[PDB]
């Protein structure tokens, strides 16, 4: 259309980067459910106290 | 005169020929943790919580109930004794429930403040924690006998100070209790001041039960003025 370019010959040419994030292919929801690992010598039988 | 040079920690000093290893290190400026024993009472070892490597020996010994020999070493921070004073502490602290938001004695209790220097850091149990019942003596002794490590503390004092012959040990192994056998209600002079002997929070006051909690008090030094003695 007539009024994008007269954006498109101002500074440039930019078009997708929007100072809107508002609009699609921002990141909605995220489904599953968390479990975290427990690494860090948590373990037993050699993990140990005197030696920590 | 009458002395005998132990080098605790590898550091000379002059006790009587016949004290303890615990009034020798308590002497020095030390703390080995306290159980079994008090000042003011008999003693007996069955907590086993006083741990120390003597040199030049492969065992290790309890310091609450055997004299003192020609000048020993007597290593107090080994790589040996840290695995005793978790080793004991680890059994004692598993077969006993999750209070502590309730237990009235929480701001002093010794199973707390031993815990966070001495012993382990996480559990290995993993599910067991026997519970037996309580019950009521007098109207002035808050009666948890969950808890009740079983320091034979209590028990001595009715040989002890306190002459009435009323408390025992009732059972075996891992099920023994402390409480009287009968129905039999237990006051006297000096029958509400156990509540202060008993080392943890299995018992306390009755009146004084669900309060504050002993950090929030201002302590003031003072006198009594209800008898003669002061
Ligand atoms: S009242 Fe509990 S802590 Fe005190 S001596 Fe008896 S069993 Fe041990
Ligand atoms: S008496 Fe000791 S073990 Fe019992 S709840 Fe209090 S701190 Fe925990
Ligand atoms: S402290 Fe009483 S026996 Fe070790």
């Amino acid at each position: 259309r007539f009024i994008q370019w007269l954006r498109n010959w101002a500074s440039g040419r930019d078009l997708q980067a929007k100072l809107q994030l508002r609009y699609q292919e921002i990141s909605k929801r995220t489904q599953p459910p968390p479990k975290l690992p427990v690494g860090p010598s948590h373990k037993l039988s050699n993990n140990y106290y005197c030696t920590r | 005169s009458n002395l005998i040079e132990v080098f605790v920690d590898g550091q000379s000093v002059m006790v009587e020929p016949g004290t303890t290893v615990l009034q020798a290190c308590e002497k020095v400026g030390m703390q080995i943790p306290r159980f079994c024993y008090h000042e003011r009472l008999s003693v007996a070892g069955n907590c086993r919580m006083c741990l120390v490597e003597i040199e030049k020996a492969p065992k290790v010994v309890a310091a609450c109930a055997m004299p003192v020999m020609k000048g020993w070493n007597i290593l107090t921070n080994s790589e040996k004794t840290k695995k005793a004073r978790e080793g004991v502490m680890e059994f004692l602290l598993a077969n006993h429930p999750l209070d502590c938001p309730i237990c009235d004695q929480g701001g002093e209790c010794d199973l707390q403040d031993q815990s966070m220097m001495f012993g382990s850091d996480r559990s290995r149990f993993l599910e067991g924690k026997r519970a037996v019942e309580d019950k009521n003596i007098g109207p002035l002794v808050k009666t948890i006998m969950t808890r009740c490590i079983q320091c034979t503390r209590c028990i001595r004092f009715a040989s002890e100070i306190a002459g009435v012959d009323d408390l025992g040990t009732t059972g075996r192994g891992n099920d023994m209790q402390v409480g009287t056998y009968i129905e039999k209600m237990f006051m006297s002079e000096l029958s509400g001041n156990i509540i202060d002997i008993c080392p943890v929070g299995a018992l306390t006051s009755k009146p004084y039960a669900f309060t504050a909690r002993p950090w929030e008090t201002r302590k003031t030094e003072s006198i009594d003025v209800m008898d003669a003695v002061g």
